[PDB]
RNA sequence: AAUUAUAUAACUUAUCUAUUAUAUAGUAUAAGUUUGAAAUUUCGGUUGGGGUGACCUCGGAGAAAAUCUCCGAAUGAUUAUAACCUAGACUUACAAGUCAAAGUAAAAAUAUCUUGACCCAGAUA
RNA sequence: CCGCCUGUUUACCAAAAACAUCACCUCUAGCAUUACAAGUAUUAGAGGCACUGCCUGCCCAGUGAUCACUUGUUCCUAGGGACUAUGACGGCAAACGAGGGUCCAACUGU
RNA sequence: GAGCUACCUAAAAACAAUUUUAUGAAUCAACUCGUCUAUGUGGCAAAAUAGUGAGAAGAUUUUUAGGUAGAGGUGAAAAGCCU
């Protein structure tokens, strides 16, 4: 009788052990010890403040010591140390949001300008989302959710967050609709359509046990996942006005998963709608972190971080789609 | 001879308390279950047992036979019970994640072959690492670090 | 493969494995388990074959009844572990030959291995076979076994040296012209079994019944 | 499985003797702890019947009020801190649950938006 | 085909492939005046298991070579001392049987 | 309540003929058992009859007196036996 844990881990191993060859046992230990944190600052009200403090911790941001506007704060190569929790600061407005750093990139390889409408099909509680919101380049940030709940805490982490003037009644819209059927209501409307679909959360799926995707009742479930992401990754494409970007994003490295839902997606929206999207070279952006990052440079389509001890940001699979008309 | 080395290694076998030297023998034998003759070579391969807080010891011989398989037999003739828990906790659990090891289920059967008990432990750390495991030294540091906390969160 | 002798009985398994790993497994692609089912004739070591790679592998012991006449195994038993690595299992089933043999010959041949129940064909239109085919494939080793003068192409003679060899006669009814009389007589009977007995074992040579079919 | 367990076994502190410089011995008993021979009691519900799963209370939407189709809650943040008293009613097997004039008192009207009995234990005054 | 064999059993629907069995194996016990036993480890008790021959797993510090290093284990503080000279598995043997399948001969009102 | 039955203690009995040997060997009586079929089914019988069978110098069978008692006894384990 295997808990659902225990078959996500048996699982993986037959699948992953080929996917990979010879990393697996270090992609193996990383998923199941522990997990490292990036923290980012609300870059509201102590955008020096927090920024102060954990430098003296010695925790210094990534994106900025790459760059040698968002700003996210990590240990050194190999440290295990962790974040003080966040706190209220003066202005009502909490120090900083503690994320997985591998979230961070998606965001920031969806290159956003200023005076762009941005669309989250699936916006998951906090995470990308509220880095969008840190970015001050917003006109009219829009999030759905086919589930209320999850929502319902998205709206707690907004107001947290962001300050009311910048959450005023346009700037920013929460609907708990459909995502799939988003490629009706609006059309040609978002300049920036950053799309992460339900995935199987490897990470998560192990060490959780409640709702884990490999429970043997969600069978039915489990299989469709690329047909629903497929759909999902549809109808934000069709959204995105002529020439705008879509990234992609996923929590899992099942090629199945990551890299055919995205060429899948293209086929079908080459030949059903008859419209043509071309994929953007990030190559550039993988040589950018390595020092912070333990990525496997054979992805066909996107790009792939996976964790590891030294490391252990990830597992995140973000490709970013140009439509060129 | 087994009193020469036992004494050299335990010099206060004798000037031990009878309450000492009685606990550690009962859980051998009452908890353990060790037959007899088993228990004489614990008392004279690793001498230093005798010194051993004994629910300490039940849970060094607990963590062997159940979560790794090994047979009353198997802890006996390696030597098993004088390495120290912290040491047998990191090498052991960094192979049980990284696939390298397997405990035995209901029916003594691994989907993979345990590397021996020798190579787990006798080993250099250095030799652990190269062979056993083909990981960085490194790696290995940094898993010590975060086990820990684990523990301190257990 | 030799059953009994465990000869490149280690071989089968890399090669179910490598020839899974071409095709596809749907439903069962999640299952760790691979689960394989033999099938054949009656007697050719089917059951044995679970029995030898039950210890070649697992090194366990017999699991299924091996016996030497046909039939011994009836129905589709269930699963039969026979490996823990690659974790492979053996599904037994009854011995089938066909609803319909191809040619009286194939039939006959089929016989000789011991495939089919001997009763059947008689054991004296079989018998004779043997001798045919020993004496026409060279393997002139009954003379020797049965210390018989010189090499025949007779059942009635080899017959009547083999059974007095083994000393083995019956009370026969035999119709003569005057009324039923019963007579004591060599047996020709238990020399044909013995003879085909003797063939089965191996100690008459070692033979090739499909020949010419097979070169061409 | 739950609750026990001077069955045996062990230790620990007393009690009672011996001794001894405080001390190691024992022990017609009491109090603990460990071990468990036993003892007592039980086997929720709905699901052609058997694996597993699941589901069992209340709220929101459809069918349209009988079973079916879907979402959520065992709160959440905001806050002006929202008093006492008392006509008439709603709902309702019981139980629990709703609304509220008048009067008085604080202040200088307002709480806005979206749930578990009894017993028995507590905490402070 | 199964069980080694003579034995044993569900008085009153099961006589058997079950049980016992010599042989083999593991575990426990260093001892007297009521069992074991008026005995003493070539003994006694508890329990498993066909025997014989044949086979192979474990395990058997490493490298130099009876010698030194590297290990291992401990302490004193990353340093310093202290110490370390063969198998659990299979494969098969005649004889016997009111056992369970099968064949032929003879025999017959089946 | 062990006059049945299970096991035990003590004291006693029985085993022809034939062949092997020097025996839990063989053929087969007495004796013990109860394989297969038929009859019987309020029957002669609350388990028998008639045939056919297994053992038959042994771990055999039988006799007498004693022992173990229900939270138990006995058990070459059938959860058998204990009127
Ligand atoms: N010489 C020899 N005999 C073999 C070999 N394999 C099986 N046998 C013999 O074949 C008989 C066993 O057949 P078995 O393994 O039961 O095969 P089966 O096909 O499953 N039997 P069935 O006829 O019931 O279908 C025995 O007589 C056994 O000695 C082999 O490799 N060599
Ligand atoms: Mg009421
Ligand atoms: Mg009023
Ligand atoms: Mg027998
Ligand atoms: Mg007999
Ligand atoms: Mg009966
Ligand atoms: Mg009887
Ligand atoms: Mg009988
Ligand atoms: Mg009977
Ligand atoms: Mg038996
Ligand atoms: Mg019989
Ligand atoms: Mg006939
Ligand atoms: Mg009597
Ligand atoms: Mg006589
Ligand atoms: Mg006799
Ligand atoms: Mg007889
Ligand atoms: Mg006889
Ligand atoms: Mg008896
Ligand atoms: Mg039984
Ligand atoms: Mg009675």
């Amino acid at each position: 009788q295997f808990t659902a844990s225990r078959l996500a881990l048996q699982n993986f191993d037959m699948t992953y052990s080929v996917q990979f060859g010879d990393l697996w046992p270090s992609i193996r230990v990383s998923l199941l010890s522990e997990q490292k944190y990036g923290a980012l600052v609300n870059n509201f009200a102590a955008w020096d403040s927090v920024s102060a403090k954990l430098e003296q911790l010695s925790a210094k941001d990534f994106v900025s010591e790459a760059i040698s506007n968002l700003r996210c704060f990590t240990f050194s190569r190999g440290d295990v140390s962790r974040f003080p929790p966040a706190r209220l600061g003066s202005l009502g407005l909490m120090d900083y949001y503690l994320m997985d750093a591998a979230s961070l990139l998606p965001v920031l390889a969806l290159g956003l300008q200023h005076g762009d409408t941005v669309l989250d099909l699936c916006a998951a509680p906090g995470g990308k989302t509220l880095a969008l919101l840190q970015t001050g380049c917003c006109r009219n940030l829009a999030a759905n959710d086919l589930s209320t709940s999850r929502t319902g805490r998205l709206q707690k982490v907004l107001h947290s967050y962001v300050p009311q003037d910048i959450r005023e009644g346009n700037q920013v819209r929460v609907t708990s609709w459909d995502g799939r059927k988003w490629g009706e209501l609006e059309g040609d409307t978002y300049d920036r359509v950053l799309v992460d679909v339900p995935c199987t959360t490897d990470r998560h799926s192990l060490h959780e046990e409640e709702n884990n995707i490999f429970q043997r009742s969600r069978k039915k479930e489990r299989q469709m996942l690329p047909m629903l992401q497929v759909q999902l990754l549809a109808a934000g494409l069709l959204a995105t006005k002529p020439g705008g970007h879509v990234v992609y994003s996923t929590c899992s490295l099942s090629h199945l998963q990551n890299e055919y839902v995205v060429q899948g997606a293209i086929e079908l929206l080459a030949n059903q709608y008859n419209i043509k999207v071309q994929v953007e070279d990030l190559s550039h952006f993988r040589k950018l972190f390595m020092d912070t990052f333990c990525f496997f440079p054979s992805c066909q389509v996107g790009e792939l971080v996976i964790p590891n001890l030294m490391v252990n940001f990830g597992p995140m699979y973000f490709c970013k789609l140009h439509r060129l008309p | 001879g087994k009193l020469k080395r036992v004494l050299s290694v335990c010099p206060e076998v004798f000037t031990m308390h009878q309450r000492d030297i009685d606990r550690v023998v009962k859980v051998l034998r009452e908890k353990c279950l060790f037959t007899a003759q088993h228990i004489t070579d614990v008392l004279h391969r690793c001498p230093t047992v005798l010194q051993e807080d004994p629910n300490e010891l039940e849970y060094k011989f607990q963590y062997a036979y159940f979560r790794m398989g090994l047979t009353h037999l198997d802890i006996v003739r390696t030597n098993f019970l004088q390495y120290s828990i912290t040491k047998i906790k990191q090498r052991h659990i960094y192979l049980e994640r990284l696939g390298r090891y397997q405990t035995p289920d209901k029916k003594g059967q691994t989907q993979i072959p345990n590397p021996s008990l020798r190579n787990i432990l006798r080993v250099s750390e250095a030799e652990f690492l190269a062979r056993t495991a083909c990981s960085s030294v490194e790696e290995f540091q940094v898993f010590k670090k975060l086990l820990d906390q684990e523990e301190e969160e257990e | 493969t030799n059953c009994v002798k465990d000869e490149n009985i280690k071989q089968i398994v890399p090669k179910v494995m490598e020839l899974i790993r071409c095709s596809y497994r749907y439903h069962r692609a999640e299952t760790p388990e691979y689960c394989i089912m033999v099938v054949g004739v009656p007697n050719v070591g089917k059951s044995s074959l679970i029995n030898s790679l039950r210890r070649q592998h697992l090194r366990t012991g017999k699991a299924a009844r091996v016996g030497g006449e046909p039939g011994i195994t009836r129905a589709v038993t269930s699963r039969i572990q026979v490996c823990e690595r690659p974790l492979v299992f053996l599904l037994d089933t009854p011995g089938v030959l066909a609803p319909r043999i191809e040619s009286v010959e194939t039939g006959l041949k089929l016989a000789l291995c011991g495939t089919v129940l001997d009763h059947l064909v008689g054991e004296e239109t079989m018998a004779d076979y043997l001798l045919y085919t020993l004496n026409r494939h060279g393997l002139f080793g009954y003379v020797q076994h049965y210390a018989l003068a010189s090499a025949c192409d007779q059942i009635e003679w080899v017959l009547k040296n083999v059974a007095i060899k083994l000393r083995k006669t019956r009370k026969v009814k035999v119709l003569t012209g005057t009324g039923n009389v019963n007579v004591i007589q060599p047996d020709y009977a238990m020399a044909a079994r013995d003879f085909l007995r003797t063939f089965r074992s191996g100690l008459l040579g070692q033979v090739m019944l499909d020949r010419d079919i097979i070169p061409a």
